[PDB]
């Protein structure tokens, strides 16, 4: 006697509230970087939707399992280890496109571990990247 | 199974190239 | 040489993108229930911020650990087992207030297990609840 | 340690009461 509609409304409702609280943790500096990265990763997504889908295809992104998501992480990190700003903005877009594709399957734990560990490796030697997004204007 | 690994890094290398000029 | 700002911008950026994809999974029916529940749980939050904080105090919500969050879940479920619509809308608000308080500490796994398992128990016998929110107008 | 358990259910019972009339 469980209502499919209510459960998923309550879950989404709380998560939405949890995102807002993560947003207030972003500061003037981080809020602007966000908006600047937003614009870059969006423009990448139109032209390289053709190109990024092919990567989403090579990496079997429908596998939705740690055994594979762990491999997706390793492979993405391997590409960074072999790391200029342009590639970094492209990795972010790739992940956004993995989210777009697997967003209906729901939130799963491995992806979070992936999003954090990749977000982490990208932060390495941020200096070269900060310049890229801030020579826009 | 290494061929899929190569093309992914190869395909990312193009996106960064095109994106460095513009 | 890790940049604190970039990591947390990328993580937030992807999560925000992951929330939008969960939103498109909500249908006309669920989208309206959401908005209706939103309004009720908000009005509860102003008057019973005085009252809901006391519950947030009794339950040590700063414990942020499974050993305690598991107890918070058990206790909230026990209150439902002992379940009229009004209480349900109040449990949702309580959780939203736990999120408001612990939203800066970051997303942790136990809370998700709590939000889902409580959202699940609330869905039980939805019939009596649907009427409550839809006799608004 | 049962006293904290009681007051939480007791305090939720009031919120639902006030909220059933309005
Ligand atoms: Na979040
Ligand atoms: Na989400």
């Amino acid at each position: 006697n469980f209502n499919n509609s209510i459960k998923n409304v309550i879950v989404f409702y709380i998560n939405e509230k949890a995102l807002i609280e993560e947003k207030k943790m972003l500061s003037c500096y981080e809020n602007k970087l966000l908006n600047l990265i937003k614009e870059d990763c969006e423009n990448i997504m139109l032209k390289y939707k053709p190109n990024l889908s092919y990567i989403c295809s090579l990496l079997k992104v429908d596998d939705t399992s740690e055994e594979n998501i762990k491999h997706i992480k390793d492979q993405i990190i391997e590409s960074l280890e072999n790391n200029r700003p342009s590639v970094k903005l492209a990795i972010i877009s790739l992940i956004s496109m993995i989210v777009e594709m697997n967003g209906y399957k729901g939130k799963n734990i491995p992806m979070s571990f992936l999003i954090e560990d990749i977000a982490l490796k990208i932060s390495e030697n941020s200096e070269d990247l900060i310049n890229f997004i801030n020579i826009k204007n | 199974d290494m061929r899929p690994e190569i093309w992914i890094a190869q395909e990312l290398r193009r996106i960064g190239d095109e994106f460095n000029a513009y």
